[PDB]
């Protein structure tokens, strides 16, 4: 079977410069090279077939070129929504297959993430568990970090965080921090801090509540 | 236009048809030598109201939308007409999904009786590609 | 113009079928030749099968002859059987055209022994924007769906993507709204969990003292 395989993994770019997306065959498959883009696991959607053919309703800045075994996607004048992966995809031979993909990373300003904490709610307390939120909301880049502190003291126990994909409108990064004790536990404590550090930070920004207050 | 064999043969490969589906280019050019003596104007009328148009005679019941024939289902997503161009890219690209059926290239009548088991190799010599 | 979407079970016993059908408006099923890709959860992308127009299938040989791809012309449909799964069978299933200018939204289905559990759905609310949430733990299978006034608040949303600890799923969801809007009008998230059939609407007011 055909091996596709594209460079590089990841590109990050400026709106309104240029990329160039090479996928290169493990043998000769003449112009049946086809070109898709896809955000995470939304459906893919067809950029070039054969290598080079346009397609109505894709703008002219996206070309395709090469043959044989050398291909190239050229985006002209990026625009924030050509985030996702890029593919190339082979019809030479049965069974067709697909590269690896792409990375595009859009490059904007530096944000720092908008921090909010959350109490657990009566409801979840009712059943017996206490959840304790954290959103850092629109931040770029996407490196971060968050640290949970219950009276004055950091806790790695009983943390889970997840970070969304590229936003399609402005270009930031979101996460979330989940952390997750007992109603016994939660109710022998009374200060519950989140504190984010990013590239942005003049300080760790600082998001709390006590259990005793409204 | 009427391609020459040799001036096909180069048009083909650009357009990726060699070893497309495992059949050869000498294959390729065979199917069109018969099909439509190298003309890309070439139609054919049929018994059941059908019409094959261009380079590979592709027939208007299953494959194109022109707009007469009867149960015609456009199989290539393309009108007729795009197959009588001088520019083989839609005939291509339309012969693609056709040979990419089960049936390969047994689609082409005049490539299983004139084609199929010859020396088609034979289509492609002094072409250098 | 031509639609696609997927749909059937997204919980599937490992050594078991995995059924899935495509339909199709807008054109028929005699109109064209029909795939099935799926992409495994490392964004690694697999040409499955299409069925041709004379009933001809073609089958990835890495599925072991595992697979069927069927057609109904009557309810302008195919199909998809893939017998004797795996949970290396996991993976977003779309249907689409040879051409590949059609494509489903594609389904995730999930190969597991692990039984159905219906979410539990948590307000997250406050102590010139303000941000709420929706907890959204404790659910099985993926996929969950939220949204805000039931679509109409879609902008300053942010649904994190499901993080799985101890066979269950926890996700969250925010949204931020000037502060002039909420409490003063109402704000819900709308929770869909297709696997359990539960629709579940939970207010976001302010906390009690």
């Amino acid at each position: 079977d055909i091996v596709l395989t594209q460079s590089p993994a990841t590109l990050s770019v400026t709106p309104g410069n240029s990329v160039s997306l090479s996928c290169r065959a493990s043998q000769s498959i003449g112009n049946n090279l086809h070109w898709y883009q896809q955000k995470s696991h939304e459906s893919p959607r067809l950029l070039i077939k054969y290598a080079s053919q346009s397609i109505s309703g894709i703008p002219s800045r996206f070309s395709g070129s090469g043959s044989g075994t050398d291909f190239t996607l050229s985006i002209n004048s990026v625009e924030t929504e050509d985030f996702g992966m890029y593919f190339c995809q082979q019809s030479n031979s049965w069974p067709y297959t697909f590269g690896g993909g792409t990375k595009l990373e859009i490059k904007r300003a530096d944000a720092a993430p908008t921090v909010s904490i959350f109490p657990p709610s009566s409801e979840q307390l009712t059943s017996g568990g206490a959840s304790v939120v954290c959103f850092l909301n629109n931040f770029y880049p996407k490196d971060i970090n968050v640290k949970w502190k219950i009276d004055g003291s950091e806790r790695q126990n009983g943390v889970l965080n997840s970070w969304t994909d590229q936003d399609s409108k402005d270009s930031t990064y979101s996460m979330s921090s989940t952390l997750t004790l007992t109603k016994d536990e939660y109710e022998r404590h009374n200060s519950y801090t989140c504190e984010a550090t990013h590239k942005t930070s003049t300080s760790p920004i600082v998001k709390s509540f006590n259990r005793n207050e409204c | 236009k009427v391609f020459g064999r040799c001036e096909l043969a180069a048009a083909m490969k650009r357009h990726g048809l060699d070893n497309y589906q495992g059949y050869s280019l000498g294959n390729w050019v065979c199917a069109a030598k018969f099909e439509s003596n190298f003309n890309t104007q070439a139609t054919n009328r049929n018994t059941d109201g059908s019409t094959d148009y261009g380079i590979l005679q592709i027939n208007s019941r299953w494959w194109c939308n022109d707009g007469r024939t009867p149960g015609s289902e456009n199989l290539c997503n393309i009108p007729c007409s795009a197959l009588l161009s001088s520019d083989i890219t839609a005939s291509v690209n339309c012969a693609k999904k056709i040979v990419s059926d089960g049936n390969g290239m047994n689609a082409w009548v005049a490539w299983r009786n004139r084609c199929k088991g010859t020396d088609v190799q034979a289509w492609i010599r002094g072409c250098r590609l | 113009d031509v639609q696609l979407q997927e749909s059937g079970p997204s919980l599937v016993k490992p050594s078991q079928t995995l059924s899935l059908t495509c339909s199709v408006t807008g054109d028929s099923i005699t109109s064209d030749y029909w795939s099935w890709i799926r992409k495994f959860p490392g964004n690694r992308l697999e040409y499955m099968g299409y069925v041709s127009y004379s009933g001809s299938t073609y089958y990835n040989p890495s599925l072991k002859s595992r697979i069927s791809i069927t057609r109904d012309t009557s309810k302008n449909q195919y199909y998809l059987d893939l017998n004797s799964v795996t949970t290396e069978d996991t993976a977003t299933y779309y249907c689409a055209n040879w051409d590949g200018d059609y494509w489903g939204q594609g389904t995730l289905v999930t190969v597991s022994a692990a039984k159905t559990t219906p979410p539990s759905v948590y307000p997250l609310a406050p102590g010139s924007m303000v941000t709420l949430g929706c907890l959204v733990k404790g659910y099985f299978p993926e996929p969950v769906t939220v949204t805000w006034n039931s679509g109409s608040l879609s902008s300053g949303v942010h649904t994190f993507p499901a993080v799985l600890q101890s066979d269950l799923y926890t996700l969250s969801s925010s949204v931020t709204v000037p502060s002039s809007t909420w409490p003063s009008q109402t704000v819900t998230c709308n929770v869909a969990h297709p696997a359990s059939s539960t629709k579940v609407d939970k207010k976001i007011v302010p906390r009690d003292c």
